């Protein structure tokens, strides 16, 4: 599993359940959940007038 | 005008993730029906204003 | 200029049963040096770019 998979799992199934413990005040996750990324090429856009 | 699944995936969990962080919380629960209404109940520890 | 460097969030999609964000951003290679931003083209009154 890569870093993205680990961060996604941590956000999905750990952070919320890890804050159910009594005494836990704040949880700061140094990771991000998965998302759909569209990396656009402006040069290809201009060639199509978009 | 939405199914119970749509209101559960798009509303209940999103609001619940933040609800999990309130102080003095004993437990939380959520319910969704086909009527289109979602109801969340948050019970707090005894002695909480 | 406004949409050449930063990310834009549009809406959510279902990934394996969870609502996850959809982000549209310019390709990394095209947002690295001032030349990349200064190479952006717009159409004027004439057909030339």
């Amino acid at each position: 599993y890569s870093e993205v998979d680990l961060s996604d799992y941590l956000v999905r199934n750990v952070v919320e359940e890890l804050k159910r413990v009594e005494g836990v005040g704040k949880v700061q996750s140094f990771g991000a959940e998965k998302a759909m990324r569209i990396w656009v090429d402006p040069n290809k856009l201009v060639s199509y007038g978009l | 005008g939405a199914t119970a699944k749509t209101i559960n995936d798009s509303v209940v969990t999103l609001i619940e993730r933040e609800l999990s962080g309130v102080k003095n919380l004993l437990y939380y629960s959520a319910t969704t029906d086909t009527s289109g209404t979602a109801e969340i109940t948050a019970t707090f520890k005894p002695g909480t204003d | 200029i406004s949409t050449s460097m930063g990310s834009m969030y549009i809406n959510d999609f279902p990934n394996q049963g969870r609502m996850q964000q959809v982000i549209v951003q310019v390709e990394a290679k095209s947002r690295m040096q001032l030349k990349d931003i200064l190479n952006l083209k717009v159409m004027g009154s004439s057909g030339q770019l």
